[PDB]
């Protein structure tokens, strides 16, 4: 049985790298897309999306927008867009990794 | 909230914190001499207020085998160029600034 | 190698090496964009050869409880001002450079 | 039993900090002083002498000249001078911490 995408973001946290935790559901599995301050965020080797290993018997996926030492220039509103054939689910969060004189 | 990442993510053995330092006035040079840091500098034009990127230990280490090792986190440094007053004249010199936070091992 | 210190000394969890890097041509700025790094710079009429102090892993970490943790050493960075190039724009921008080697912790099972 | 000072230095070794290991004996215990390239070396918070804990019943002391992140400007001949009533013992060693520009 196929169902629409669902999405949620969690407040950014600093581990080895900074991470904006996300959880997404849907089947077909939605395609992820990020926006920084409303405009598309191009992933690079320093800012990229990362999924954890899939759990048995579940369609729900967990992961992080991973930021390798971001600076005040990465402070802003992060939107995760999850899309599949039913439409799109969206979740946003404000993140501050550094002040900025 | 409870997210799988708090358990399955990649953590640091030592926690740090990065900030931008623009009120630095003294620092030690590569000769270990204490030197004065210019608040500003200027490239064949206007002035760039001198700012520095610093990372130090955030207020033993995580994941250490405490049966054979003692441990502690500590701030290490790096050498970065800067406009300084050598105690005589203005010069571009390498000064010591905080740059990371690492774990130190010592046997038990 | 029979000196007590080889046993009672303070050791690194991750081993690094420090060098002066002076042949750096490219780098990535604070915005993550690949920019050009010049080899000299003019600081107040004084021509300078652009050099950088860099520390990187000496290529699991030491002292880790391997029963409970996967781990490895990795090179972390710092941002330092440098005369770079983006078009006909020679600028004073912050670039990413190696500054330390830290231990990355990871639970297993 | 009183006896003249004896002293030795070992190849510099990089651990958390760099260290020039030394072993010194003598009774009375000798006072220590270092030289860098033949001239007095004044210890700082980044370059100083550190003693390991004295072992059971033995007058010999071990330790290091500890160097906190030394550069090529610290490359040179290091001399340890151990002095007591009988006179003085000396030992030197060359240390390179980094290639110069």
């Amino acid at each position: 049985v196929s169902f629409p995408a669902s999405v949620q973001l969690h407040t950014a946290v600093e581990m080895h790298h900074w991470c904006i935790p996300f959880s997404v559901d849907g089947q077909p599995a939605p395609s992820l897309r990020w926006l920084f301050n409303g405009s598309v965020l191009n992933e690079t080797s320093f800012i990229f999306t990362e999924f954890l290993e899939p759990a048995a018997n579940e369609t729900v996926r967990h992961g992080c927008l991973r930021l390798n030492q971001p600076t005040h220039v990465n402070n802003g509103n992060y939107t995760l867009l999850a899309a599949n054939p039913f439409g799109q689910a969206s979740a946003s969060i404000m993140a501050a990794f550094m002040d900025n004189p | 909230s409870s997210h799988p990442i708090f358990h399955r993510g990649e953590f640091s053995v030592c926690d740090s914190v990065s900030v931008w330092v623009g009120d630095k006035t003294t620092a030690t040079d590569i000769k270990g001499k204490e030197v004065m840091v210019l608040g500003e500098v200027n490239i064949n034009n206007s002035v760039f207020k001198q700012y520095f990127f610093e990372t130090k230990c955030r207020d033993g280490c995580r994941g250490i085998d405490s049966k054979h090792w003692n441990s502690y986190c500590t701030t290490t440094h790096t050498f970065v160029k800067a406009l300084t007053m050598d105690g005589k004249q203005a010069a571009w010199r390498f000064i010591r600034i905080d740059t990371a936070c690492v774990c130190v091992l010592s046997r038990k």
